[PDB]
RNA sequence: CCGGCGAGGGGAGUGAAAAAGAACCUGAAACCGUGUACGUACAAGCAGUGGGAGCACAGUGUGACUGCGUAC
RNA sequence: UGUAACGGGGCUAAACCAUGCACCGAAGCUGCGGCAGCGACGCUUAUGCGUUGUUGGGUAGGGGAGCGUUCUGUAAGCCUGUGAAGGUGUGCUGUGAGGCAUGCUGGAGGUAUCAGAAGUGCGAAUGCUGACAUAAGUAACGAUAAAGCGGGUGAAAAGCC
């Protein structure tokens, strides 16, 4: 705290409470007692705990029928209008698409749709496999995800 | 019809004004006027201005008929205090409270 | 996550000043005084739930003693005469009879005076 | 025509058509309840151990809880404080028979 | 069902008259305080004046046993630093013999506004005649 | 299996002692430290 | 002018250094 | 020379039981001008007891 | 309009709102008043609590008298 | 300092001694209702819940459970101008921290749930800041060189001219 280390009054004599800094945390406009610093809130996850979780989420998504496997999910033009349609016939509104290829046409077409997320089968995570109502995976993508979780 | 006149930030202290207000509480407004006229206080000159204004506030706006008016409510609140400094002996300083007040006369037929 | 505490300290203080209605002076207005007024008033309330059961038994026994002596016996001989007669009315009801139906008490005294002596 | 009976560890003196509050009897609301142990029936003529055949018969009205009591325990200067609330269960019975 | 309490309007105090000739003082004075308080009544309730009006007659003929006529001292203090005045029983019988019954009964009544009102119903007369013929006091035989 | 349905195992999270927070917590007015000595001071306590 | 442009804190403490007579021993 | 305990709202108003000002209620009418005035004082216009004194 | 060609106020008006009027969102608490109900001028003390009349309201408010009771 | 060496009044028994009986008397015991801990119970068939036994004064201190607040997710979800937070009442119910409903103000935001992170709860530190009391409408009004009048102006003049 910006201030001087001058003791505000003397220690004895004046009938005030004893103080020794204008920046003490008892005082107004000086000092947080245990002040924050920027910290790392990351946690360590074991790989067999991370892979055991994802194997246990994908096992539960076929239990509550929220995993739907497709064999291809592409869209011809990189247009949000077509994908907005690609999911009405599929009867989807809040969905996570997980593909194996690098489809940038499909990737842009869901960049504006809020409840639709497109991944690349390598960045699927805990919170994304849970916070979407349906998870739709292309058949080339579920081959890779089965592999990395052994 | 209750007719209010106020005098806000009256420069007399509220305890000094409340002494004069208890003289004209409930009196008929003609008898209340010459109680305040032969009362030798500074608050008597202040309160009489509000009562003479509530007398005209009644007969100009709400109606007429001075002679059946009565000082029904009369109450003095404490306004904001102006804080001043009196220097005392041996470097010491004190706080002077220039105490304002809020005089409210409610006249009523 | 700084937490300002003005809302829940107001409510916690207001809850205690509401329990201090009717108290004299600063015991109704000032929290520091009204807190230990309310804590003392709960302390007394605990104690006088014990003393209430004694003060009423004191009051019944003093009334049965008076109403027995109008019928010519003391409280001790009336209570001994009721126990030898196996009458199991308690002193709350024995005092209730003594002001409300006196002729139902002179019968109780007679049933005590008989089976005592 | 009043009588003395004894229900919830306490004794009550009731008359006809009077509600008396007792301790929480476990009989459902609306059921006739007998108090066969009647200590003293009185009238113009009085009957007092128990009576031989006088039965107070009542009719159960309501099962409530009482007005909340605050239990405050305090030990001054000894850093001890303990609050507790209490609502006591009762049973109201209207007296429909003095025999 | 609440326990009965007597009311300070529905209470009816009866008037009694007592001949205090030859009676032992504090044996007399404790039956007076019993009936001034109202403890002889089934309607007794300790916050209400439920007692009687007692007329004490021939107060100067009250008796004390032993040597108490010359040796019971009445100590009162006048608030000043000398203060401690004293009168024996026989001096108190000469000066104000009414005071002997009144002091003795007052120590036996409770202390407070109520017991000060129970003292108001004790009419103490040194002689043999009271003025309260109109209240028709029954003879109360001690 | 939604984000507002996941729970820890029972007993996996104990709370954590919060000291000096009143009479009911059992840790107020001394912080579990007892009365005035070296060990009840801030930073006090002898070396190993 | 009903504007209220008031003043501020406008000097510190002179002395609390004050009288000192009174003892029980020397 | 200084209090040991703050006096109350009760005792502060009990002291001012005698601070209450007393109204006049005794104005006197003048027998030639009808002006109300203090008793034994001249009027606002300078009449007194029927005579014009000051003007 | 009252006032001292004041200050402040009462109208009229603006506006959804002026109890948004500039000393201006919300407007708490201490603290200070006014009005009303009840209590209080023979009564002694941590001012409560238990009992409790009477009264005033539509259960609430007050609380005479009384037992116990020396704050944190 | 005032009885001041029964608590007092008072007592010749209302004092001692012996005997006997009754009664009073506590938060002890019993009755009645409730709640919790611990066991024994296979009583159940995760074991909750039941049945019985017994225990529940507590400082330091240890152990076990919670409450609420701000913030993140759940949340482009629900509530919300037909009235949010806040403030102020009232009622209801939880063993408690508390919770909910709502009348009035307020006039735009608030967050079930389940998790997550703590500037997470104040009556005290001769704590810190602001506000406001108290003494008290008291002390004082700062050289005891001194003022009085008549005009004037003014709403008002002991003080201005």
């Amino acid at each position: 705290v910006t201030g001087s280390g001058k003791k505000p009054w003397r220690q004895k004599g004046t009938g005030r409470a004893r103080s020794g800094s204008i920046k003490s945390p008892i005082w107004r406009s000086g000092g947080v007692t245990f002040a924050a610093r920027p910290q790392d809130h990351s946690q360590k996850v074991n790989k067999k705990m991370y892979r055991g979780a994802l194997k246990s989420i994908l096992s539960e998504l076929v239990r509550q029928d929220r995993l739907i496997v497709v064999e291809k999910f592409s869209v011809e033009a990189p247009k949000t209008k077509l994908l907005a349609q690609k999911l009405k016939d599929m009867a989807l509104e809040d969905v996570l698409i997980i593909t194996g290829e690098l489809d940038e046409n499909l990737f842009l077409a869901a960049r504006n749709l809020h409840k639709v997320d497109v991944r690349d089968a390598t960045g699927i995570d805990p919170v994304s496999l849970i916070a979407f109502d349906k998870v739709v995976m292309t058949a080339d993508a579920v081959k890779q995800v089965e592999e990395m979780l052994a | 019809m209750e007719t209010i006149a106020k005098h806000r930030h009256a420069r007399s202290s509220a305890q000094k004004v409340r002494l004069v207000a208890d003289l004209i509480r409930g009196k008929k407004v003609s008898q209340a006027l010459d109680i305040l006229t032969y009362t030798n206080k500074k608050a008597a000159v202040l309160v009489k201005k509000v009562l003479e204004s509530a007398i005209a506030n009644a007969e100009h706006n709400d109606g007429a008929d001075i002679d059946d008016l009565k000082v029904t409510k009369i109450f003095v609140d404490e306004g904001p205090s102006m804080k001043r400094i009196m220097p005392r002996a041996k470097g010491r300083a004190d706080r002077i409270l220039k105490r304002t007040s809020h005089i409210t006369v409610v006249v009523s037929d | 996550a700084r937490v300002k505490r003005g809302v829940i300290a107001r409510a916690r203080h207001k809850k205690i000043l509401k329990q201090a209605k009717g108290y004299y002076g600063a015991r109704s207005r000032v929290y520091r005084v009204a807190f230990q007024a309310v804590i003392k008033a709960g302390q007394y309330a605990y104690r006088d739930r014990r003393q209430r059961k004694r003060q009423f038994r004191q009051l019944w026994i003093a009334r049965i003693n008076a109403a027995a002596r109008q019928n010519g016996i003391s409280y001790s001989k009336f209570i001994n005469g009721l126990k030898k007669a196996s009458v199991e009315i308690d002193r709350k009801i024995l005092a209730d009879i003594a002001v409300f139906d006196k002729v139902a008490f002179t019968a109780l005294v007679e049933k005590a005076k008989a089976a005592l002596a | 025509m009043y009588a003395v009976f004894q229900s919830g560890g306490k004794q009550h003196r009731v008359s006809e058509g009077q509600t008396v509050r007792l301790e929480k009897l476990d009989i459902a609301t609306g059921e006739t309840v007998e108090f066969a142990e009647v200590l003293m029936i009185a009238n113009g003529e009085e009957v007092k151990p128990f009576v031989d055949g006088g039965v107070i018969k009542a009719e159960v009205v309501a099962h409530g809880r009482g007005e909340k009591v605050k239990i405050v325990k305090f030990r001054r200067r000894k850093h001890y404080r303990k609050q507790q609330g209490h609502r006591q269960w009762f049973t109201d019975v209207k007296i429909t028979g003095i025999s | 069902m609440k326990t009965f309490t007597a009311k300070p309007e529905t209470v009816k105090r009866d008037w009694y008259v007592v001949d205090a000739t030859g009676k032992t003082l504090g044996r007399l004075a404790t039956e007076l305080a019993r009936r001034l308080r109202g403890k002889h009544k089934a309607e007794y309730t300790p916050h209400v004046d439920t007692g009687d009006y007692i007329i004490v007659l021939n107060a100067d003929k009250v008796a004390v046993t032993g040597n108490k006529r010359t040796d019971k001292v009445y100590y009162h203090h006048t608030g000043h630093i000398g203060g401690i005045k004293q009168a024996t029983f026989e001096e108190m019988i000469a000066r104000r013999p009414e005071r002997v019954i009144e002091i003795a009964v007052k120590g036996m009544l409770p202390k407070g506004p109520l017991g000060r009102a129970m003292f108001r119903k004790l009419k103490v007369y040194a002689g043999n005649e009271h003025n309260h013929a109109a209240q028709q006091p029954q003879v109360l035989d001690i | 299996m939604r984000l507002n349905t996941l729970s820890p195992a029972e007993g996996s999270k104990k709370a954590g002692k919060r000291l000096g927070r009143g009479i009911g917590s059992g840790l107020g007015k001394t912080g579990g430290r007892g009365h005035k000595g070296q060990k009840s001071r801030s930073g006090g306590g002898v070396r190993r | 002018p009903n504007l209220q442009p008031y003043f501020s804190r406008c000097f510190s403490t002179p002395v609390w250094i004050s009288q000192a007579q009174g003892i029980r021993a020397g | 020379a200084v209090q040991q305990n703050k006096p109350t709202r009760s005792k502060r108003g009990m002291r001012r039981s005698h601070d209450a000002l007393t109204a006049v209620t005794s104005l006197s009418v003048d027998k030639t001008s009808g002006e109300k005035h203090l008793r034994h004082h001249i009027t606002a216009d300078g009449y007194y007891r029927g005579r014009k004194v000051i003007a």
